[PDB]
């Protein structure tokens, strides 16, 4: 089959912007859409936007019109995720899927194995109580985590 | 075109098509608009992708290629070698542009030939429930509303039942 | 967007149904696919097409749709079935993108030197403040925590 | 700034692609300065051919042995290649212009040198001539290597002239290396390919 | 296939035709079968065997051609050497992989051409006299007995003779 | 041919048609004669004067090219300066030879779709007030005069004014 491979996780702050990207195997054209799906926890996926082969063109949901930017390099079988002006609403795991044929489409039928992108206001640290990304725990209103 | 289909009988092309390389605009009283036929532009699709994609496979990557040193009294050799890194540039030269020319052409045809075929299907659906008035397009004999022209686009259109509603 | 009840119930070897309810703008007037998601894992193709199952999927997951209203049914129910199911589709709303449904639950049946001092009271054994979830043990004991700075 | 005494560097073209499949070196001092040599002069042999801010230096790697009072014992000294991988070994002959010369330096009046392993085995007659200068010096001094391959050994046995060895090179292979000529100045960029006009970054297939 | 009848409106093949490449499928009262049309198999098996011989023309025998040794001061041109035998085994490789690529597509669409070519020669034939109902098959208006479907595969059908029989 | 004309459902060839590929045979009261199709020569020696341009253009000039001596202790690499030579010979023969086969295929092939090209557009313009008689000719339903006659050959035939003056 195919296999979809997001690249790492990311952690940045408020306002930044995160660069994704899905590696796919064979190809390297393929013949088929490709979509970003998020999915933030506690919560059912919504759809981001996609890209078309050949044609280049690019669909995007109306929440993200206007921050998101989907490219593809085509020779390198890859497709890019870019989001910017980043909230902590943004806290998601980040799927590229692709679909059946060219088009952009409520049926996606493979999906990658998922990135997680955090967005907090809190910087890296180390524990004293009062540590940042996570290595049960709970989170202050600092943003920071603190242990038992 | 080899098929007479691009820049022939269907003189130009429609800016206003954007969702795919072959299709339908139709026109009737309800209003009139554009779709891409999605079948026939994911054929061609599979292929082109396939054509690029074979010929990435077949030039495999050129690996770690460094030049030589030769002494004043070794200048037979140094031509020689020489001559054997010009020689296979050359022919690499003209291998990747050849086939290039070569599968440009073949493409275009392509896309002709599947303009064509398109247009013989919808010409062997409507059969003489409608008149051939060149240019790719078919005047109905009978009223097509949108279920009428979205069942022609979808090839199930029914030539029984208009047959006996031509106006 | 597409509504569907927040949980559904049901013992083994049982049929159930999950309903997505939308508008004329979305299950109306276009297809309906179906996921099933498992904890830690993406969501799974079920149903694409309305009714159709992709290659893998068993005989017992089904769809339809009727005029508004799509459904997903499942049969002979496992302990393996218990999953979130979302249903998806092409909503023209707005500018036209892809919108999934709710979703569905299915269940089968030293410091204070520093100027600081922050309190401790755990708890576990069950079944300014912050305050954690309740997690699961390896006891299958539910276990938390709280704090007050 | 290669070799500043003058002469000939013997097969000095295959050296240079022995090493475009080289990725790394073991620099061990094959010979020791002080251990290995007793009873020779070792550092009266500096030069201006090869200076240093003024004063008279020599290569760094070899030695040039000279007359211990008007003494140069014959040396039989060898070495085993007990280190796994090749080793790369470079000498030298010195032919100095006055026959005079040669008992100053070497006390010795027809001096012979002799090298030898498996891959090679020669002999060498100093030869002694008006020679023009090119840094100086009218004498010639003619450089050469051989490989050691692992478990031989290396044998010098000389009454002078010869330029011993202090270090050598235990050589790790890695085809896909090489050397290129170029004016393009070096950054810290990483790239996956790279040409002498700079680096490609790129996923095109020409 | 850029001809759109095989896999096109001839939606698929007969495991039942067995003595050629294209023919006719036949039904009358008297009966139905196979026959594959002769004149055209013919001149295909004339053109692929010609292919295939020209294939092997092109790809002259290779004679004898050893390796050689060198020493530990000759790897220049041991290298050289090899430069030499692995690039014209990469090029020998290209040749063959492409030409059997290209001939490949050609063949097929060769063959989507002859098709074709043989539908329209009997729609030329029968002309009014029956109704094309897709899928490569036509209706007759009059009774077509065996001699009368004899004479079609022929090429000799009597359009006059017919056209005062028509049911 | 791959598009059926040319030796096709039109037999043979004109010797009588001097100025040009493709073109016209007419036939009235007032007389007969034949008349090349400008446009459509033109359009095809535009692509054949390109295609023979394009073979030029890709087989770059040799510049000096001399052999080279050795003497009997250089035989290994007299004999590798030898096969690097003949090697280049072997490879440039093949490239030379198997592009004329197949630019000559695709030629011929080019000309066959070029006067079916032809034949169609004219049976778009004459639509059914004329008669499809095969081998290429059609049978007028009306009197064709020398005017009507040069307006077919224009591609601006009146379909609507003779419409109604049928015989
Ligand atoms: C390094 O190279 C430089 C340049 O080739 C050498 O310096 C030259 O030496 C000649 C000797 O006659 C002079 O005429 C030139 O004017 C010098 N050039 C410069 C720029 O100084 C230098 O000797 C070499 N050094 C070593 C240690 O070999
Ligand atoms: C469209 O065509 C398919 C067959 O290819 C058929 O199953 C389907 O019902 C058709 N759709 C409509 C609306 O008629
Ligand atoms: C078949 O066709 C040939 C001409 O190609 C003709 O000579 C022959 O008489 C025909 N056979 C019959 C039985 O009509
Ligand atoms: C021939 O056709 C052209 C259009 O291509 C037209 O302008 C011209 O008037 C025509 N000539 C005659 C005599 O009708
Ligand atoms: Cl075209
Ligand atoms: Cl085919
Ligand atoms: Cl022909």
């Amino acid at each position: 089959e195919v296999q979809l491979v997001e690249s790492g996780a990311e952690v940045k702050k408020p306002g930044s912007s995160v660069k994704v990207s899905c590696k796919a195997s064979g190809g390297p054209f393929r013949s088929y859409a490709i979509s970003w799906v998020r999915q933030a926890p506690g919560q059912g996926p919504e759809w981001m936007g996609g890209i078309i082969p050949i044609f280049g063109t690019t669909k995007y949901a109306p929440k993200f019109q206007g921050r998101v930017t989907i490219t593809a390099d085509d020779f390198a079988g890859t497709v890019y995720m870019e989001l910017s002006s980043l909230r902590s609403e943004d806290t998601a795991m980040y799927y590229c899927a692709k679909h059946m044929g060219y088009q952009v489409r409520e049926t996606m039928d493979v999906w990658g194995k998922g990135t997680t992108v955090t967005v907090s206001s809190a910087s890296t640290k180390g524990p004293s109580k009062d540590y940042f990304p996570e290595p049960p725990a709970v989170l202050q209103s600092s943003g920071l985590y603190s242990l038992s | 075109g080899l098929f007479g289909a691009i820049a022939g009988f269907i003189e130009g092309g429609w800016t206003g098509m954007i969702d795919g390389w072959y299709g339908y605009h139709h026109q009737n009283e309800q209003g009139s608009g554009y779709a891409a036929d999605l079948k026939s532009t994911q054929n061609a699709i599979d292929g082109i992708t396939n054509k690029v994609n074979s010929v990435i496979e077949k030039m495999n990557t050129q690996f770690t290629a460094v030049g030589k040193e030769f002494s004043h009294l070794e200048r037979r050799i140094e031509n020689l070698n020489k001559k054997v890194d010009d020689g296979f540039i050359d022919i690499w030269t003209y291998n990747a542009e050849l086939l290039v020319l070569l599968e440009n052409e073949r493409t275009l045809d392509y896309h002709d030939s599947n303009v064509k075929t398109l247009y013989e299907k919808v010409r062997s659906q409507l059969k003489n429930n409608a008149k051939e008035i060149g240019n790719g397009c078919f005047e109905f004999y009978h009223k097509c509303d949108d279920t009428c022209m979205e069942s022609v686009k979808n090839g199930t259109y029914d030539y029984p039942k208009y047959s006996e509603e031509a106006k | 967007v597409l509504t569907q009840p927040p949980s559904v119930s049901a013992a083994p070897g049982q049929k159930v149904t999950i309903s997505c309810s939308g508008s004329s703008s979305n299950i109306g007037n276009d297809y309906v696919s179906w996921y099933q998601q498992l904890p830690g894992t993406a969501p799974k193709l079920l149903i694409y097409d309305n009714n159709k199952r992709p290659s893998g999927i068993p005989d017992r997951f089904s769809g339809s749709k009727s005029g508004t209203s799509a459904t997903l049914g499942i049969t002979g129910l496992q302990t393996g079935d218990e999953a979130n199911y979302y249903c998806a589709t092409w909503d023209r709303r707005p500018t036209a993108y892809v919108v999934f449904g709710g979703g569905t639950k299915l269940t089968v049946l030293e410091e204070l030197q520093a100027n600081k001092a922050t309190l401790v009271c755990l708890i576990s054994d069950f079944y300014g403040v912050e305050t954690t979830t309740p997690s699961k043990q390896s006891n299958n004991k539910y276990a938390a925590s709280s704090y007050l700075s | 700034n290669g070799t500043c005494y003058p002469g000939d560097f013997i097969n000095y073209e295959e050296l240079r692609e022995q090493l475009s499949s080289v990725s790394s070196f073991e620099k061990f001092e094959i010979f020791p300065k002080t251990s290995s040599w007793p009873n020779h002069e070792t550092n009266k042999g500096v030069t201006a051919a090869c200076p240093h801010a003024g004063t008279n230096s020599f290569y760094k790697n070899l030695i040039w042995l000279v007359k211990k009072e008007n003494s140069y014992p014959k040396i039989n000294i060898s070495y085993t290649n007990n280190r796994g991988k090749e080793v790369l070994v470079l000498w030298a002959i010195h032919h100095p212009p006055t026959s005079t010369d040669q008992q100053s330096l070497y006390q010795n009046a027809n001096s012979y040198v002799f090298v030898g392993s498996s891959r090679y085995s020669r002999k060498f007659e100093p030869e002694i001539a008006t020679r023009p200068k090119v840094r100086g010096q009218a004498g010639r001094m003619n450089y050469y290597w051989t490989l050691v391959e692992p478990g031989d050994k290396i044998t010098f046995e000389a009454t002078g002239n010869l330029v011993v060895p202090r270090y050598a090179f235990a050589l790790k292979r890695n085809s896909g290396s090489g050397i290129i000529i170029s004016e393009t100045p070096v950054h810290d960029c990483d790239t996956t390919c790279q040409t002498p006009n700079g680096a490609i970054n790129t996923s095109l297939p020409f």
